[PDB]
């Protein structure tokens, strides 16, 4: 797992000039943080038990 | 005969843009110029790339 801000350079860099506006929500979007989804419950763990 | 004027054309197209340079009237043979649109084309597409 590199940096976000080298593949952004990177996916900014080896984009050409026609394509390059359309594909800047992906380039955001590919290097936003990661927020883990919100999983199912299976509540109530062998500790909290 | 309905093309005889795009045949014309042409063959006069291909006359000039194989065209030849003179100072006096004798050519001089292996001379290199390049023409307004060809240096700004060339301008174009730098000025393309320093934009992009």
């Amino acid at each position: 797992e590199g940096n976000s801000v080298a593949g952004i350079i990177k996916s900014v860099n080896e984009t050409s000039g026609a394509n390059l506006l359309s594909s800047l929500k992906t380039i955001k979007a590919q290097a936003a943080p990661i927020y883990p989804a919100a999983a199912s419950s299976t509540g109530y763990s062998t500790q909290a038990k | 005969a309905k093309n005889a004027s795009e045949v014309s054309e042409l063959l006069a197209k291909s006359l000039a843009e194989k065209a030849v340079v003179t100072e006096g009237g004798k050519v001089v043979e292996g001379f290199s110029y390049v023409s307004k649109a060809v240096a700004a084309k060339v301008i174009a597409t730098r000025r393309a790339e320093v934009h992009e």
